[PDB]
């Protein structure tokens, strides 16, 4: 026999070991494949279909209407419409979409982000409101003129129903932890910033219309995303094993 | 009939600089999510950007990296000396998770057996004993005892370990009599029968059972096993959208309606 | 990251026995994020 | 015409040293698992003295004793070499040897008429043992030239199935199509030569599976006889005559 | 010595594993290959082989009678002869079949499979049958017209003493499970579908002739056929060692 | 001597597409089974075909694919430390039923053998205990005791190991005096002797004993020995009936009779 | 199904030692299924 | 290190069994070979006596 | 019997570490069974 030493990791079960094994079924061979549509071979590709943000999670809102800005027509000026952290992994609003759960399967995460919004008016409704990104070290802007000297974009309602608001990586590090727990391991050192809307003019409509409409809020990553360190997603659990 | 080309990419997509640009030409802003699409609107054209040569891969996204580990499936203890797991992920809800944000997918595994003496008050003991684990295809005899005649298993696989030795472990290809395991099935399990306990259930993902037992009989004590799987070689189709509730039941996807998934804050103004 | 070199020798009879594929790159997502019949270019207008 | 159009022309005939047998009503002929029988090679021999082959005194046709299509019949069956054992040079040859390698030629005759109905099976299986009691008696391991007649036709006197039976060499005798069957057999076995004395390489068996009915007032005395032909015979170890 | 790191796996005993080991008689040289008629390298040589169906599988028919169709003169039309599902792995006629044993060694199979079928009358007897392979759905077919919708060949007798259908594979997926058991697998999923017999004219024989005749049926395995997953045959048991 | 020709494939028959037939030429479905020939009907002459370029494989039914596991063969307790075992495959009917499928066949094969400990109720014991497995060919002497001088086994080949160890294992070639084996002889074992004991065995199928035993006395306790056999390099010749009645006899194929094989149904119109 | 490269080097003296054949192929079944002497075509009639 | 997986048969003492070995005398060099009548290579050219 | 082909590397610095010999053949047993000086042909007699 050939000398050998064993090493230490002998015998031992490491749940994400890559070696060679023997088969079960050493001569058993396989239906063929067949042309199948929607092959995915990264998730990276799911992430960047945009789906819809969990927006206003109030107690007012139950199931559907929770994915609904609520926009009215305002009797002052530069009011706030709605506001958001726009880390990805964090519970909240973005817990529930394509994104965020797999964000959620991960620790680390890089990349843009796409915002994208759809206004749901009647044809004759029409409005203006600016949507900014504010990049992290204090708090959310207080007002529209705070919130304008950040990233931002203009939106005018119209024939294109939506507008996109692009979250820029802007990060001191190349990756951010998914999570902004702070309690042990001071996470919020992480936390990407804020994403605020406010009216730019008025929501304004004719006479007898509806002077309340919807805006959906969809989001989804950008190419230059990435996600690192799978982990298990914190929303699915069990108490006993199911029958 | 693909009209979509799927070219490779091996890094993440690089910013490229940009400038100011004021007109009536270009708008990349404006989208339309009426027509299902998702904005094409690039990081370039919404702000100045600098030039970044992104070098950040896209390896642990893969089907292979997102899948390629272990994650329980089975843990039972034998009853007189015996114990018949009908092969099924729907036990242990973290591995079941995953496989449902595919619609069909293809995938060799590799199933890791680990197990140990318990006794009567489910006591961990240091008790060296050969265990036998043989896979039965649906159609062959199941072995009602721990010392039945099919454990000869002349032609069922079968794997003898012990719990002195480390963890057994094989590989298992792709079985399945279809061309893709499907972890969705809008459909029933037999022609002639509507009844829901035979609705959404896709026989063809069952290849059978795993029975277990000591060699030899053990005297008051049982032996514990926990199985693990690990799909390799993995070939996805249709990404599906993730679960949102807690799971139910083990053979269904029942669950318990709900008015929100994440949990309510004060005011949509305040982050 | 990954080796640029490294063993890459199958023991066994049947490629179930082989490791993990070591591919694991990505590919242009359009199937899934732009599945539409005609091309809406991204400095126009989505609709005319 | 019968190789140009593609198939068996029914009539037949068999000649083997000083003997003819013909028949027109054959279904071709079946040569077992393809081959025929063959001499023993060099590569493949071990007892060392020169064989002796008979030639036409041995390898040509012995009609065996007819057995009648009883309407209780079970089936009858022949042990070979056993049936020939003493019976023509082939027997005296088979008796004055330790050794005997041969190939055989078959021909089951059952004639009836057109107005009689019935199917045998005809069927020569290799080692085929009857074993249906716990200790095989020999008048039925070794019927001799007589034959046996079958107690246990559905268990096939060995444990399986009558039905999978086709998967040795083998015919049909369907009255309303054929009255003969003909078989060529090579020499199986696990050894090069053997004792004709100790061993029966191949047991010939006819087996009523529909029985025999026809128009009231018919013949009703049908007999079913065999005739077999040594082939391509040789022998090794020669002494004084010895019997089982 | 070399390192080495033994892995999970390590002195366990797979039944299907595949190792050189190191042999008990080291210089041992068997005896020579010789020629041997008969040789077979693969059993699917085996299974195309016809055998006879246990078809008339009724409590009134015992041993050899079993085997036999019955046949007789009508008095009515379009009546049916027999039938049975077509799947051999199950319990049923097939299961003593050369093909049906060995469909029982195995999990899985795929092809078509050759029905032939014997008539065994007396030379003046005639008669036309037809029979039909009815693909799944729904239950066997209930009369002659709804079983001639299906695959199916009209059988005249006459010197040439037999016919063929050719059950064809039809299927859903490439394979089917060999078993139909339902209250575990619920595999009766993969159903392969009935063979029926039916009058097509009648049986009509000459004055004083038997006026009741038999077919005997045979049943192999086409071309295109094949076996997956090795099981035991559950036909083979024992109670305690045998002595 | 061979007028049949026998070509390989490695994958089943392909299907070609078809088109109608009406002549009085070509009758593919007209057979006669008289003749002792399978049909010879194909599918495209049956029915209109398409085109279905099958790739399905023919390995799993391969004599090595079918033989080519462990199976047991073995199973006893020693009885003042020393157990004899004549090797013969009757004992344990799986193995056994699947050998009898063919008439002659050589290999060679490689045995396992899984040991331990059980007290007097037959309870397994977590002790490691040294045990020699001693193949005794016919002819050499047989120890009639635990500590008897045939263990000296200078000539005999012997395997020791222990139960703490995993279980033994070592290759056999093709044996036999003769060319094959025969698991169907129809003769006798010597001349001069027609008593049915002596029916349908072939001696040269019995290679000789296994002895067993523990190289020291175990103190109120005995070993529990499985012996397994795993066919190697199957050659095989003339398919046989497959045993349709359940075996009785370890050396001979003595049955019950029977009426029929498959249940009994109500009416043969009645799938 | 099975790998097109991988090891396959016998470490024993005797070829009992080595492991189990890799061909697996089937053949033409005639000699089992149609063992008789004059052609039957499959278009024209069995017997005439 | 090497990944591996032992088998079964590790640890056996088969007595026919024939592996390499460390030596007790890594270093010793034997007596020469000298003429020695009556060389036999195999037991056959014995019992042809 | 044994493989043409089959691993021969010795890892051990002494010979006496290596496996068993592989030739196992006979020799013509003459000088045991016809140690004379005459040669006495087959077809002889052997003394005149
Ligand atoms: C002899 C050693 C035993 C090892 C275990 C062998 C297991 C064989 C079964 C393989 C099937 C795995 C695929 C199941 C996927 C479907 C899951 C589900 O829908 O619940
Ligand atoms: C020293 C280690 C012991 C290992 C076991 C060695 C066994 C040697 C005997 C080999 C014979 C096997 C072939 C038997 C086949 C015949 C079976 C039967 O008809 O019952
Ligand atoms: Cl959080
Ligand atoms: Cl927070
Ligand atoms: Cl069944
Ligand atoms: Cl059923
Ligand atoms: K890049
Ligand atoms: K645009
Ligand atoms: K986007
Ligand atoms: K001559
Ligand atoms: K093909
Ligand atoms: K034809
Ligand atoms: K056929």
């Amino acid at each position: 026999g050939i000398p050998t030493l064993y090493t230490p990791g002998s015998g031992q079960f490491l749940t994400t070991d890559d070696f060679q094994t023997p088969c079960m079924l050493p001569k058993f061979q396989p239906t063929p494949v067949i042309d199948i549509p929607g092959e995915v071979k990264n998730f990276l590709e799911v992430v960047q279909v945009e789906s819809l943000v969990e927006i206003n999670n109030v107690e007012s809102a139950e199931g559907v209407a929770r994915y609904r800005i609520p926009l009215n027509v305002q009797d002052a000026m530069d009011g706030q419409i709605m506001a958001l952290r726009v880390d990805p992994g964090i519970d909240g609003p973005m817990q529930s979409t394509l994104l965020g759960v797999f964000t959620r399967y991960y620790a680390q995460w890089s990349g843009s982000l796409d915002f994208t919004f759809m206004f749901c008016g009647t044809f004759m409704t029409t409005g203006k409101v600016i949507i900014a990104y504010t990049p992290p070290g204090g708090d959310q802007p207080t007002n529209r003129r705070q919130a304008m000297l950040g990233t931002h974009v203009v939106w005018d309602f119209g024939l294109q129903s939506s507008i996109t608001l692009v979250v820029p990586w802007i990060s001191s590090g190349h990756f951010r932890g998914t999570t902004l727990e702070n309690t042990i391991y001071k996470y919020r050192y992480y936390e990407a910033g804020y994403i605020t809307m406010w009216y730019q003019t008025n929501m304004v409509v004719p006479p007898n219309f509806p002077t309340t409409a919807s805006i959906l809020m969809f989001v989804a990553a950008q190419p230059n995303f990435s996600l690192r360190i799978l982990k298990d997603r914190p929303d699915i659990s069990q108490e006993g094993a199911l029958q | 009939g693909q009209v979509i080309k799927s070219a490779v990419r091996s890094t993440v997509e690089n910013t490229v600089q940009s400038t100011h640009s004021i007109t009536t030409e270009a708008t990349p802003a404006l989208q339309a999510a009426e027509t299902g699409a998702t904005s094409n609107a690039s990081d370039e054209s919404m702000i100045e950007t600098r030039n970044v040569v992104n070098t950040h891969g896209v390896a642990e996204t893969s089907l292979e990296a997102f899948y390629g580990r272990a994650g329980l499936v089975a843990m039972f203890s034998t009853d007189g000396g015996i114990y018949r797991w009908y092969i099924n992920f729907g036990e242990y809800v973290q591995l079941r998770a995953k496989l449902e944000l595919l619609t069909y997918a293809r995938f060799d595994m590799e199933f890791t057996i680990v197990a140990q003496v318990v006794n009567a008050q489910s006591k961990v003991q240091d008790f060296n004993v050969d265990y036998q684990v043989m896979f039965v295809p649906p159609g062959a005899s199941v072995p009602e005892n721990q010392d039945s005649y099919q454990w000869q298993s002349s032609c069922n696989p079968s794997v003898i370990s012990n719990t002195g030795l480390p963890p057994a472990r094989v590989s298992v290809p792709f079985m399945s009599s279809a061309n893709a395991y499907s972890f969705s099935y809008d459909g029933y399990t037999q022609f002639g029968d509507t009844s829901g306990s035979s609705y959404g259930i896709v026989p063809s993902n069952y290849l059978g059972m795993l029975v277990v037992r000591t060699c030899e009989d053990l005297d008051g004590t049982r032996l514990r096993v926990r199985v693990y799987a690990k799909p390799k070689h993995v070939k996805g189709w249709i990404p599906r959208s993730p679960r949102m509730t807690p799971y139910k039941s083990r053979y269904t996807g029942v669950y318990t309606d709900t008015t929100k998934f994440c949990a309510n804050r004060a005011r949509i103004t305040t982050a | 990251g990954s080796n640029i070199h490294y063993t890459n020798i199958n023991y066994y009879e049947n490629a179930a026995s082989n490791s993990l594929n070591k591919q694991d790159f990505t590919q242009d997502p359009e199937k899934f994020t732009r599945p539409v019949v005609d091309v809406m270019k991204e400095a126009a207008v989505p609709l005319k | 015409s019968a190789e140009a159009c593609g198939y068996s022309d029914r009539v037949a005939q068999l000649t083997l040293g000083n003997s003819t047998i013909t028949t027109q009503e054959a279904a071709n002929i079946v040569v077992g698992y393809g081959r025929w029988p063959t001499s023993l090679r060099d590569t493949d021999a071990t007892a060392v003295d020169k064989p002796t082959q008979p030639g036409v005194s041995a390898e040509r046709f012995y009609t065996l004793p007819s057995v009648q299509w009883t309407n209780s019949f079970k089936g009858h069956y022949w042990k070979l070499p056993d049936a020939l054992s003493e019976l023509g040079l082939f027997g005296q040859n088979l008796q004055f040897h330790y050794l005997y390698r041969g190939g055989w030629v078959i021909h089951v005759q059952c004639n009836a008429t057109k107005f009689h109905q019935g199917t045998l099976l005809v069927v020569a299986t290799p080692e085929h043992k009857i074993q249906s009691a716990e200790s095989p008696a020999f008048a039925r391991t070794n019927p001799g030239e007589q034959g046996a007649a079958y107690q246990f036709p559905f268990t096939f006197e060995d444990g399986t199935a009558l039905g999978n039976a086709l998967i040795y060499p083998h015919q049909w005798v369907n009255l309303r199509t054929n009255n003969s069957a003909t078989l060529v057999l090579p020499y199986v076995n696990a050894l090069p030569m053997d004792s004709g004395i100790r061993h029966n390489n191949w047991t010939l068996s006819v087996i009523p599976i529909v029985p025999l009915e026809y128009a009231a007032g018919a013949t009703t005395y049908v007999p079913i006889t065999v005739t077999i032909a040594p082939m391509c015979t040789e022998y090794n170890g020669l002494r004084a005559a010895v019997t089982q």
